[PDB]
RNA sequence: AACGAGACUCUGGCAUGCUAACUAGUUACGCGACCCCCGAGCGGUCGGCGUCCCCCAACUUCUUAGAGGGACAAGUGGCGUUCAGCCACCCGAGAUUGAGCAAUAACAGGUCUGUGAUGCCCUUAGAUGUCGGGGCUGCACGCGCGCUACACUGACUGGCUCAGCGUGUGCCUACCCUACGCCGGCAGGCGCGGGUAACCCGUUGAACCCCAUUCGUGAUGGGGAUCGGGGAUUGCAAUUAUU
């Protein structure tokens, strides 16, 4: 009778999937506490989820996280969306559903993309130029 | 705790001293005459790097059982700055990357596995996950 | 007659030639079609390239 | 405490903008208020999007320029952060407050147009004041910081604090008051 | 803090007393700084005192270390000059020796007129560069007669 | 007797492929051979980048040509009589099969 | 009425709905094994780490790729002769993704040095149809597309941790990408396997970035031109120095 549940989050061609289940606390990514995640001069975007739901929500869940993909940053982003992608799911599939509705709006009223995937892409070089939108030095005389 | 409990500097710190306090694991009689690899432009400044290298070796095999030298060599691959050319990514140096492997066989830590490559002995993950635990008590982790 | 009538062209441009025009100069390898530069656009259809990009 | 937040230590609730004209354009108390002046925002999308940006990450975002900077942005995040942590001491007051009294007295409110060199007077709009202050106050930073021994926090920091109390010591003042002096003559 | 005398002569050029030992030996010709960190690690010195701070025993160490390389087991793929064209032997030229083994050198290649000895002598560029952009010394030539 | 045999599909033109393999399948399921279903291997895009013009003379424009390359596995457990047979029917269009001894 | 515009074709963005996968996986436990107490406990059990080994377990969220779905200025409010349409806003993955293709009439535009496409003229055995050597690289000077820099928002030395498009044994022709062991400071050498490729290189341990050490406003350890000496690989051959 097992209570799990399974969301991703993309930011950039980086992908970070949150498989979410009965528990107490812990809160991993890869392996490691969520502290130590490289750049830690983001650590706060990491943090922002449980530090605004507060340690109530995450008390009965551990989230473990994989991520691959992307760069160092675009990878802070996947992980920030999917965790919290994911304490909505939760909610939603074993709890009431007007309990989620508070989740959704303590955080989507914070900031956005907390839940909607960036639709960014790069754009495709073209020739004549270096990159997509600039061009060689054009030289008249 | 294990290793991913920790934060992976001062352990490698912690490694390098406890090496370097066993009195075993010879280091190559060339040790303070070396560049290091093709891309460098100086030898390595901390007199003991032979020990902080095999540290990190070490840790690095915990983490993916399977390495071979061909590999530490990329592991430790760097940028070249080819003079007034653009830079370009450039390996380590085979030798020393060899004549560390082959230091660590010494302590019984490491053994040649299946296939080919290299891992960490049953006895070898011990010593690791002693010191890390030794880590994460003396700054309170 | 004659024991002079060749010295090595085993690589370099010397070597190789297309095989249509039977000219040097700008021609394809990859894949192995081994075509001229400007050949290829004659038949680059009935190979099966298509322009769509 | 969970309701209120902080750039780590700093508090916003405690900041004051005192000119009128201002308080659409500097966004710092409330529902601007963020943990980390680093969010991927698409401002530049529309016209006036822009005003609704966090002015620490504006701030951020225009110190990373002159070619070798850019991109560079969470080298930025942690000048920022010596910086305000410089500022605490220096003064002993809040550094947000200091910011947006160094924003406040660098904004040009008469500039002077190109006509035909005849030149003629007007206004700027109040999201220019900003616009201008800003690029003037980190641009005094990455001059005075370019052969000296300082570095680049001491030096941002040195000028919010000699900018927001406008003592002609400082860049941003300086070529303020002469922006506005030769659209005085011309007027 | 350590208030005795700084510059010191080593051979024949003005070390100065002020920068790292390691980056103050350098001002001698023929020592770049790769080799001076391998002549100061077989001199066991330490490497974090300045110049001044050596007294006039360990210099001797030092210089007698420069001077004989081969036998205080620096390899022989360090020193600048190999199998030495005139006679076999692997040493670094210091100070002056470098000087004159250019000097020599250039000399023994002019006598039998190699095509680089002429490039010498015509002062042009030895290896292949091209020369049609570059160098341009000279002074600018106009059209009117 | 009962082994297992893998086909694999290849082309260019999709629907020939794609309809070669439903009626495949169907020929196999209407005799009950426990049929593993289609997987489809990624597809190859071959690249070829050429200068338009052919002197040196204008603005320098390129042409971009790619041809592609689809790719399809089908799996089957059952004697090889049956499976030889229905491969050697129903095949009118340009399309690659080719069958082997076992993959399994 | 016809062409061009548009429509169109490819691509990017959304599906926890469908189809279905040992050449992609995940979760589970059947597992078992290693390790630490790291927490209840004791060390097992409760748990924690696993690109450790399995399953003839369950499935398709991540991966792959096919069929359909979705967006229409459709809804709401203003401005519009109430038309054609414009402006803001709501719901939303999205209210303007990026390319390919392109008309009539022309130019003394470029190409005879892409062609066994080609008219006329020329040369045709003392050749303008082959081998050895040299040149296209020659340097008083004028210009064009660029690369690396003038440093502290930095250079050096360690440490830590992240991709995507791709190509790969050659049909004459004769060569491919490389794992793992060993030898050498380094370039490199020997040995012995995989790959005709979602199967092997490969979980492609990429650089900037990130973290910690030395230097200190000095053409300095910034910068790395020019030049001396030595050691390898490619090749029939390296001097005017291939790399
Ligand atoms: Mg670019
Ligand atoms: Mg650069
Ligand atoms: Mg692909
Ligand atoms: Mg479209
Ligand atoms: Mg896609
Ligand atoms: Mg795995
Ligand atoms: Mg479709
Ligand atoms: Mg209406
Ligand atoms: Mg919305
Ligand atoms: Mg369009
Ligand atoms: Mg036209
Ligand atoms: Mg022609
Ligand atoms: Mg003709
Ligand atoms: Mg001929
Ligand atoms: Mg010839
Ligand atoms: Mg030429
Ligand atoms: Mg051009
Ligand atoms: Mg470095
Ligand atoms: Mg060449």
């Amino acid at each position: 009778p097992l209570q799990s549940v399974q969301v991703f989050g993309r930011k950039k061609t980086a992908t970070a999937v949150a498989h979410c289940k009965r528990g107490n606390g812990l809160i991993k990514v890869n392996g490691r506490p969520l502290e130590m995640i490289e750049p830690r001069t983001l650590q706060y975007k990491l943090l922002e989820p449980v530090l605004l739901l507060g340690k109530e929500r995450f008390a009965g869940v551990d989230i473990r996280v994989r991520v691959k993909g992307g760069g160092h940053v675009a990878q802070i982003y996947a992980i920030r969306q999917s965790i919290s992608k994911a304490l909505v799911a939760y909610y939603q599939k074993y709890v009431d559903e007007a309990s989620k509705k508070e989740i959704k709006d303590i955080l989507i009223q914070y900031d956005r993309t907390l839940l909607v995937a960036d639709p960014r892409r790069c754009e495709s070089k073209k020739f004549g130029g270096p990159g997509a939108r600039a061009r060689y030095q054009k030289s008249y005389r | 705790v294990t290793v991913k409990d920790v934060n992976q500097q001062e352990f490698v710190r912690a490694l390098a001293a406890f090496l370097k306090k066993s009195g075993k694991l010879k280091v190559p009689e060339w040790v303070d005459t070396v560049k290091l690899a093709k891309h460098k432009e100086l030898a390595p400044y901390d007199e003991n790097w032979f020990y902080t290298r095999a540290a990190s070796t070490a840790r690095h095999l915990y983490l993916r059982g399977g390495a071979g030298v061909g590999s530490m060599t990329k592991i430790y691959g760097g940028r070249q700055r080819n003079g007034v050319m653009p830079s370009h990514f450039s390996r380590g140096s085979k030798s020393v990357a060899r004549r560390v492997l082959q230091a660590l066989e010494g302590l019984k830590m490491v053994e040649k596995d299946q296939d080919w490559g290299r891992k960490l002995t049953p006895q070898g993950q011990r010593d690791l996950d002693r010191i890390a635990g030794q880590v994460a008590a003396a700054k309170k982790k | 007659q004659q024991l002079y009538w060749s010295h090595p062209r085993k690589f370099g441009q010397g070597s190789r030639s297309c095989r249509v025009c039977s000219n040097r100069h700008g021609l394809i390898r990859k894949y192995g079609l081994n075509m001229c530069r400007q050949c290829f656009r004659q038949y680059a259809k009935d190979i099966g390239f298509i322009k769509l990009d | 405490t969970p309701d209120i937040k902080l750039f780590g230590k700093w508090s916003t609730d405690d900041v004051q903008i005192n000119d009128i004209s201002l308080q659409d354009y500097i966004a710092v108390k409330e529902k601007y208020a963020k943990y980390l002046p680093h969010s991927a925002g698409r401002y530049a999308a529309k016209r006036f999007r822009k005003a609704q940006c966090p002015i620490v990450e504006r701030l951020t975002n225009s110190m990373m320029m002159h070619g070798r900077n850019n991109g560079k942005k969470l080298m930025t995040v942690r000048i920022v952060k010596h910086a305000f942590e410089i500022i605490h001491l220096l003064t002993g007051e809040n550094p947000l407050q200091v910011l947006v009294n160094a924003i406040i007295n660098s904004g040009p409110r008469e500039d002077s147009t190109r006509i035909g060199v005849r030149r003629q007077a007007v206004d700027v709009s109040p999201l220019r004041r900003v616009n201008q202050a800003i690029w003037l106050l980190c641009t005094g930073a990455r001059e005075a910081a370019f052969r000296n021994i300082k570095t680049i926090a001491e030096c941002l920091a040195d000028e919010l604090i000699n900018a927001a109390k406008g003592s002609s010591n400082s860049y941003a003042i300086k070529k303020k008051d002469e922006l506005e002096r030769v659209a005085k003559s011309n007027r | 803090p350590e208030k005795f005398q700084h510059i010191l002569r080593v051979l024949n050029t003005n070390i100065d007393g002020r920068r790292k030992i390691a980056f103050a030996i350098t001002a001698i010709k023929g020592v770049g700084r790769r080799y001076a960190h391998v002549v100061l690690r077989k001199a066991d010195i330490d490497l974090t005192k300045r110049a001044g701070e050596l007294t006039e025993d360990e210099v001797e160490r030092v210089i007698t270390i420069m001077q004989n390389p081969r036998q205080y087991k620096i390899p022989d793929w360090f020193l600048n000059r190999q199998k030495d064209v005139k006679d076999g032997k692997y040493s670094q030229v210091l100070a002056n020796g470098l000087d004159n083994k250019l000097r020599e050198d250039l000399e023994r290649l002019k006598k039998i007129r190699a095509h680089r000895g002429l490039r010498h002598f015509w002062g042009l560029r030895v290896r292949g560069q091209h020369t049609k952009t570059t160098g341009r010394r000279g002074r600018t030539v106009g059209v009117s007669k | 007797a009962i082994h297992r045999i893998r086909i694999t599909l290849t082309s260019r033109n999709v629907k020939s492929l794609e309809k070669v393999c439903a009626d495949l399948i169907r020929g196999a399921k209407e005799k009950n051979l426990k049929v593993k279903g289609p997987v489809r291997m990624p597809t190859k895009t071959l690249r070829i980048t050429t200068r338009k013009t052919p002197c040196g003379e204008g603005s320098k424009t390129w042409d971009r040509f790619q041809m592609r390359i689809h790719k399809r596995l089908i799996d089957l457990h059952s004697p090889s009589e049956i499976v030889k047979q229905i491969t050697s029917i129903s095949i009118e269009p340009g399309v690659e099969v080719e069958v082997t001894i076992a993959d399994a």
